[PDB]
């Protein structure tokens, strides 16, 4: 038998979530992006072919999702270090926590501002 | 009439005295494989912040982001060793990286020790894959390839 | 009185296989504890509800359980600042044993996988050979070097918390680290190089995933994670 | 019905049960049983420090210890007894140092000490700080050792087995204790332990009152099972009741007014220990403090943080020697037949309970009976056993499972403690408690017809719960004959018909016998001799 | 000369290790617990297989078939608290890993013991755990 | 406890799966060069020389360059402690194993790296 329930527990729970999904979905984009960029050594045209089947609306709203998921990964992976080295880290947990609430917010509005403006000038 | 007795077999290639209750837990791989893993994590996390944060920037946000990215671009970059290092680093050491992370995905989320062999058999495969042809790209690159 | 509602996750072992929730109405004063009205269910209404409590508030750790998603140890669960107090409406609390180990009866799980795992990490002094017959000698601070471990209760609220606790393989859980950290730290002992070989295994130290649920489950206050990443530092600088 | 053989067997895993272990451990085949996990017990809930002459911080010879436990005890104790437990107190604090114990630790770090109650520099002097601890938390340390102790040594552990009834098989020199029946909570299967000694340390009795501040678990079943059986109880009236008690409730502050200023204010803004004992404002003993407190809030003049006295200790319990054997007469002695702990009454404590001197009497006497029952079990053989022990035990279960009555167990109970705590509480006369006698006949007649509603068989807590109320039936009415016997006013029994000390007609132990077998029976009291040596009696 | 052949025998520590208080009423296994390590329980010691190991023939220290097979025995045993420990007997350089596959053993075994079946369990056991 | 602990495992390992490997690599190198066009008989150096721009033959020889002499290293060392008497013998024969094997891997490497079509 299974039961389902939500353990409803500390913030730092769900920070180790989202660093483990967000970990995966980057290995799994790192198979396909050095994939497709081994193309580059049987022709110019195959390379220019694919990367510019890379240059869609649906695929500009996914490398927006990329750079969340690497943006969240090495913010909280800065946390997790700190946690492990720096001697009074587990006392400042839940404050590196929002700090880096507060660090990808700017970084990612920045950064889909500015990729939206590439993607609107086109 | 009596309780039936509970059965310790997990699966067929599982001794069951390997998880009687009274056993002595002794580590079971190889030793301090464990520590330099967790501090490979560790170290390659830093560089990896610059080296994968400094190729988002300058591939999407740079001048005109993907909108500029070709086959010239990348021979234009890849004709100046500090690219050419970069690119390597970043390779290997988020190769490493990630496999090393799903390993620990792997061996927490596999209920049958035959199910963990072959998933870290498959995944040492994929990432060996990946390596060794990331690395001949970079290593063999000839910009007057046509 | 206020008249609460308790949803209990109930489980016979053995006459049916087939039961989940049950809602009791059961009266509340603002000066009870969760424990007060568990018993009130067990004397009144039912009487095959059965967990486990013994103290009266020497915290002994019988009672962790699983209340409103949270292990909270129902003896302290205070039920007297109800924020449903402001509107006047239904109120339920939602009850059901620790996870990660074996349910018994509704409430009452096997805590043996607990102790084993916890009587695996050598948990007592090992000393040479010649007792002094006059008190070991220890500083006041190599004294407040173990300290803050020392309060363990043995309830398992921190080890049934754990996400790497639910998950495959064998970790030996917070508590059993924090009851090894309390000797590998200890002044007096001759014993900290197997304890430390103990904890530096592929099912040891290194599967803590910094989560601190832990940190937040336990009811003495004890920084589980604070011990455990302690543990780790002695192991990577020696 | 399951069978199991050993050479000695512990009933109980808390302080005493546990030391008992240790000891008897390595000689010995031992079992430990436990109705609980050894670290769930009433031991643990033990803040206070441990008292001992060790004179690290300060200068003090067991003597004045020695003469401040027999004044303690107003003059019931046993001095040989009392003697014994000082001179061996300075080692028992050493070897649970030794063992592991963390000690808090002085300027020079051997053992710091501190200042307690009414501890004395010698015969009635000044403070003397003679008591250890470990933090705010003596007692968990002092199990924590011990548990961890008994882990090294590979003790082996029953826990959760109700041990319900021992064995004592009639050979022509007298009765022999042979077996332990218990039952197992986990499956419902009854256990018989066929042993050559048999240990005690099953913890007091504090639950047949309201406001009490023992566990829920401490029913009293030591007690009762060699009350049934026949044997004595020795002193059973002789309940300390601590004053600061959660007015509310019922647990215990024994830390806040101890350490600092705590002044006891009555309603108005008024102290009231300074008039009813001067030369010391409110570190009186507790019995004395219990007193001032509910005749104040008996005359008047009490409101309405605040306190009430609660049920804290049995100085009564299971007569038995310096040794540990249990007691058949005022003399004679069952052979492998073993008591430790707060069950037990050597009379260390007599009339009163000095604190800290419960932790020391544990480890003192814990180990003394584990190395008593180790040597009788290694030098003599298995006796022999009845037929079919187990017999009466599920006999009992059986037919207070199987049938369907109109009472409440929890109705019951509550009447039960209520007038326990209405009539024999701090107060007592002889019309409270002959009100309370009738009381509990009455409860004793309806607790015939009960209900146990679950019928199961795997983890049964309501049938335990019924089987707990009828030893919390039998040692409520020993309480109440014994307290109606003595008239009196020595210690913990106070009684507002005879409210001074008759040094003269009532300087002996009551010693109480059943009559019968079932609850309604005769309660047989007889007298034991307190034994003297050199402190003698004064106001 | 049978002494060096069961010398290898006696130092798989081939007998029950256990806790240190027996249970006084044999303690429990399971019908299907039981049914494992079957069919290593006939084995005689009559080296009839380890004198037809190729591998013990060459140089080093092999154990043996015959060795591993009463390991096995242990191994796959509910009651024993050294399964790890054989294991880690049997995980040497002259251990389990020396076994070339012959079925030489197997061939040999007067009882039909199924030797080299065995010796694969045990690899297995190692690889998988 | 006489090497490193777990390393004949993982040898072990290594030889099923280099040889699962192997076959492919090994037996597709062997059919293309004996029975294909003219076998031998059109072997040159232009033959190689075009063989080998080609990132498909290059990954190919290199793989197979690597898994078969690290495979026969293996093999060769499970030989030599099958069949060496003397620890010294044993041991300078996997000294002598491990250098002709280490200068067939550089000499290798060495050629499919460098090498270049136009020479002369
Ligand atoms: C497109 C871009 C995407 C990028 C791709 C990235 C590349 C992959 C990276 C790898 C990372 C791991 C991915 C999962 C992460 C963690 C998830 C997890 O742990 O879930 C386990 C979890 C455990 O469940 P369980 O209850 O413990 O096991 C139940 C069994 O399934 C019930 O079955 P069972 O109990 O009976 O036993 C299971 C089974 C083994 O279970 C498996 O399914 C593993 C299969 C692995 C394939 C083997 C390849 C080995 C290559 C060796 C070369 C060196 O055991 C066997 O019976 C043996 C069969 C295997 C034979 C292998 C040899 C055959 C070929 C060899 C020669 C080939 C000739 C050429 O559930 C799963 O099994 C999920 C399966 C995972 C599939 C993920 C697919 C990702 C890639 C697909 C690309 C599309
Ligand atoms: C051309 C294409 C072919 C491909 C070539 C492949 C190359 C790699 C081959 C890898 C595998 C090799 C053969 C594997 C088959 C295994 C069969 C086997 O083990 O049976 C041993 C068999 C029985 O062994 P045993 O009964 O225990 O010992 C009896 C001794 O023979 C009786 O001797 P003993 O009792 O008098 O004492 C043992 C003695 C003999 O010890 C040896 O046998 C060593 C032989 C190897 C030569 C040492 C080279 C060391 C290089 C160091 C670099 C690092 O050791 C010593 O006395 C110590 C002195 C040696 C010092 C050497 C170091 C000096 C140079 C270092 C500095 C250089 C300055 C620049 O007898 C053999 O020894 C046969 C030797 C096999 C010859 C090699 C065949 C292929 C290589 C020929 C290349 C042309
Ligand atoms: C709140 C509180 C605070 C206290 N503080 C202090 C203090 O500061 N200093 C001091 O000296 N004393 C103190 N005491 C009293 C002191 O702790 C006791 O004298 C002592 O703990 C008695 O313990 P024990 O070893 O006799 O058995 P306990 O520790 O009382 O427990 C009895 C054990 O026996 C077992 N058992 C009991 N009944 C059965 C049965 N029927 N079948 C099977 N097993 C059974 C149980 O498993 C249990 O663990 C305090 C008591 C209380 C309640
Ligand atoms: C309170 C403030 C919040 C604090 C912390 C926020 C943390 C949340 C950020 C983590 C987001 C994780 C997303 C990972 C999955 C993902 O989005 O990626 C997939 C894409 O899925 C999507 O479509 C996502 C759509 C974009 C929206 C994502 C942004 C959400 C973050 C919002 C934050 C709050 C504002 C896959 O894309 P790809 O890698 O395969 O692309 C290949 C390119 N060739
Ligand atoms: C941008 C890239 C940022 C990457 C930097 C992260 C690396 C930080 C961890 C490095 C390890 C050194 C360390 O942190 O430990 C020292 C402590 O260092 C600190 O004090 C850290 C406090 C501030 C954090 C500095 C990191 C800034 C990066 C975050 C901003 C990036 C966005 C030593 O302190 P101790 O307690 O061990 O002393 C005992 C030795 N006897
Ligand atoms: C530890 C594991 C290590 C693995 C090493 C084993 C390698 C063995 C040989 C494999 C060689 C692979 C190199 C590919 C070069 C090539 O084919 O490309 C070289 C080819 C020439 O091949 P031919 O001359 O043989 O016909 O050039 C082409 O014209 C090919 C046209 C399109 C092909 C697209 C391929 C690009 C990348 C896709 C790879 C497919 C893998 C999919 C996985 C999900
Ligand atoms: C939308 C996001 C991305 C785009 C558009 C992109 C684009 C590219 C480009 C243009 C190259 C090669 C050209 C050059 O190096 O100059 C490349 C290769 C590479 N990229 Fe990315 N990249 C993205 C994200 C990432 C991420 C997130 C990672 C790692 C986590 C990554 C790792 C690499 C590596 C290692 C290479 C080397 C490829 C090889 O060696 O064959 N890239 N990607
Ligand atoms: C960009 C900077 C990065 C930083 C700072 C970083 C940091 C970390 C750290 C410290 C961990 C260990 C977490 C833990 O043990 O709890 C981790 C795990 C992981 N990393 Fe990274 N990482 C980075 C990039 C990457 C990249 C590029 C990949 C993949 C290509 C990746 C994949 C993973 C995975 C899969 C995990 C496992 C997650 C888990 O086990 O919880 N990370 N990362
Ligand atoms: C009659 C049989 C064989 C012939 C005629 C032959 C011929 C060749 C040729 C023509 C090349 C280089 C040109 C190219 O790769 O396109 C070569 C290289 C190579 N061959 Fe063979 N081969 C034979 C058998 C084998 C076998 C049996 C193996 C391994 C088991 C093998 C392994 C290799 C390797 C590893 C290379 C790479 C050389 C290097 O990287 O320097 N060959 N052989
Ligand atoms: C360049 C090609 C190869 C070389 C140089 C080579 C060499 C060797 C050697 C010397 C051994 C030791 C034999 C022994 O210890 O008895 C061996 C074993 C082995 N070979 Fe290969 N071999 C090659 C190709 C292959 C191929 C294509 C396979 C295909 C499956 C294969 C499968 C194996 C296996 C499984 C073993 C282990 C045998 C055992 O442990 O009993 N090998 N190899
Ligand atoms: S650590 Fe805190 S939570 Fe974990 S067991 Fe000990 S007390 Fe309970
Ligand atoms: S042959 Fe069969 S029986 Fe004779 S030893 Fe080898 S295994 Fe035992
Ligand atoms: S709950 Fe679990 S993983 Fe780490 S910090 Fe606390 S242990
Ligand atoms: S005879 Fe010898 S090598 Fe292997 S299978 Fe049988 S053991
Ligand atoms: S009952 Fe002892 S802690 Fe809740």
């Amino acid at each position: 038998t299974r039961r389902r329930t939500l353990y409803r527990g500390d913030p730092g729970m769900w920070s180790w979530v989202l660093h483990r999904i967000t970990g995966a979905t980057i290995f799994f984009f790192l198979f396909v992006h050095v994939l497709d960029t081994a193309l580059v050594r049987v022709s110019p045209q195959a390379y220019n072919e694919v990367i510019e089947t890379y240059k869609t609306p649906i695929v500009g709203l996914m490398e927006i999702g990329l750079v969340a998921a690497v943006l969240f990964h090495a913010l909280n992976g800065i946390r997790v270090i700190l946690i492990d080295f720096w001697a009074k880290g587990p006392r400042y947990q839940r404050q590196m926590l929002a700090v880096i609430a507060g660090l990808f917010l700017v970084i990612f509005i920045a950064a889909v501002g500015v990729i939206g403006m590439h993607m609107v000038e086109r | 009439l009596g309780r039936p007795a509970p059965v310790m077999e997990r699966e067929h290639d599982r001794p069951a005295a390997l998880d009687h209750p009274r056993a002595p837990r002794k580590p079971r791989g190889i030793p301090y494989f464990e520590k330099y893993a967790w501090l490979f994590m560790r170290f390659s996390g830093i560089a990896l912040v610059f080296l994968a944060l400094g190729h988002l920037f300058i591939m999407l946000m740079w001048q005109d982001g993907v909108y500029r990215i070709d086959f010239n671009y990348v021979a234009e970059r890849w004709a100046s060793p500090f690219w050419q290092i970069w690119d390597m680093a970043l390779l290997w050491l988020a190769m490493i990286h990630g496999a090393n992370g799903m390993r620990t995905i792997i061996g927490d989320y596999a209920r049958k020790n035959v199910t963990k062999f072959w998933l870290n058999s498959l995944l040492l495969l994929a990432t060996g894959f990946t390596l060794v042809l990331g690395s001949y790209v970079l290593v063999t690159f000839d910009a007057n390839i046509s | 009185a206020v008249m609460v509602t308790l949803k209990i996750a109930r489980f016979n072992p053995e006459n049916p296989d087939a039961a989940g929730w049950q809602s009791f109405r059961v009266p509340c004063l603002p000066s009870d504890r969760l424990l007060n009205l568990l018993h009130y269910v067990k004397w009144y209404l039912d009487g095959t509800l059965t967990f486990r409590r013994s103290c009266a508030h020497g915290v002994c750790g019988s009672d962790a359980m699983r209340i409103n998603g949270v292990n909270r140890l129902a003896c302290k669960v205070l039920m007297r600042d109800m924020l449903p107090k402001n509107p006047n409406k239904q109120l339920t609390i939602t009850i059901e044993p620790i996870r990660g180990l074996p349910v018994e009866k509704d409430l009452v799980v096997n805590m043996e996988p607990f102790f084993d795992a916890y009587r695996a990490v050598k948990p007592f002094l090992v000393t040479s050979g010649n007792p002094p017959t006059k008190e070991r000698i220890q500083s006041p601070t190599d004294r407040a070097r173990y300290d803050d471990t020392t309060k363990c209760i043995l309830c398992a609220c921190c080890t049934t918390s754990c996400p790497v606790y639910w998950s495959e393989g064998s970790y030996f859980g917070p508590a059993a680290i924090v009851n090894a950290h309390r000797f590998i730290f200890d002044s007096r002992d001759e014993a900290a190089a197997e304890r430390l070989d103990i904890l530096n295994e592929v099912d040891g130290v290194w599967r803590c995933r910094t989560t601190f649920n832990c940190t937040e489950a336990c009811p003495r206050g004890i920084q589980v994670t604070q011990a455990i990443q302690e543990v780790k530092r002695a192991l990577m600088f020696a | 019905i399951q069978e199991h053989r050993y050479d000695v067997v512990i009933v109980g895993a808390g302080g005493a049960g546990m030391r008992a272990a240790v000891e008897a451990g390595p000689r010995a085949r031992t079992a430990v049983l436990t109705k609980l996990y050894p670290t769930r017990s009433h031991t643990g809930a033990a803040q206070g420090g441990m008292c001992a002459a060790l004179a690290n911080v300060e200068e003090d010879n067991w003597e004045w210890h020695t003469f401040d436990t027999v004044k303690g005890g107003d003059y019931l104790a046993d001095q040989d007894a009392v003697e014994i437990m000082c001179k061996e107190a300075i080692d028992a604090v050493l070897d649970l140092e030794k063992m592991g114990m963390p000690f808090n630790r002085t300027p020079e770090g051997r053992i710091d000490q501190r200042r307690f109650g009414g501890h004395t520099r010698d015969h009635g002097k000044a403070p003397v700080r003679r008591a250890c601890y470990a933090a705010d938390r003596t007692g968990h340390m002092i199990l924590q050792t011990l548990y961890q102790n008994c882990v090294k040594h590979d003790v082996e552990f029953f826990n959760e087995f109700y041990a319900l009834d021992i064995a004592l098989t009639e050979t022509p020199a007298g009765p022999v204790a042979t077996g332990v029946i218990a039952y197992e909570l986990a499956t419902g299967d009854i256990h018989v332990f066929h042993a050559k000694a048999i240990v005690f340390a099953t913890g007091g009795s504090g639950r047949m009152y309201k406001t009490t501040s023992n566990a829920h678990t401490l029913t009293g079943d030591g007690l009762g099972i060699v009350f049934r059986k026949g044997l004595p109880l020795e002193d059973m009236e002789f309940h300390q009741f601590h004053p600061t008690g959660l007015a509310g409730l019922g647990i215990l502050i024994s830390e806040a007014v101890r350490g600092e200023g705590g002044r006891l204010l009555n309603g108005e803004g008024e102290r009231f220990m300074e008039r009813y004992a001067p030369t010391i404002v409110d570190l009186a003993p507790r019995d004395i403090v219990a007193r001032s407190m509910v005749l104040e809030v008996l005359e008047g003049r009490g409101a309405g943080v605040p306190v009430y006295p609660t049920c804290h200790y049995v100085m009564g319990g299971i007569p038995t020697t310096v040794n540990g054997q249990v007691l058949r007469d005022n003399t004679n002695v069952i052979p492998g037949l073993y008591a430790a702990g707060e069950c037990a009454c050597v009379s260390v404590h007599g009339a009163n309970r000095l604190g800290t001197n419960s932790l020391l009497d544990i480890n003192v006497f814990g180990r003394r009976a584990g190395i008593a029952a180790a040597e009788y079990a290694q030098n003599h053989n298995f006796v022999d056993m009845p037929e079919n022990p187990a017999e009466m035990v599920v006999g009992w279960v059986g037919d207070i499972l199987s049938e369907h009555g109109n009472e409440r167990v929890a109705d019951i109970r509550g009447a039960l403690q209520q007038s326990m705590d209405n009539n024999a509480a701090v107060f007592r006369t002889e019309e409270t408690l002959k009100q309370a006698l009738t009381d509990i006949h009455a409860l004793k007649e309806r607790y015939s017809r009960i209900t146990v509603h679950d019928k199961g068989k795997r983890y049964n807590s309501d049938l335990l719960e019924a089987i707990e109320l009828g030893f919390l039936l039998e040692l409520a009415e020993v309480t109440v004959v014994g307290a109606l016997n003595r008239k009196e006013s020595r210690g913990g029994h106070a009684r507002e018909d005879y409210p001074n000390r008759d040094d003269t007609n009532y300087m002996r132990h009551t010693m109480a016998y059943k009559q019968g077998t079932d609850l309604l029976s005769d309660i047989r009291l007889d007298y034991k001799p307190v034994v003297q040596t050199r402190y003698e009696p004064m106001e």
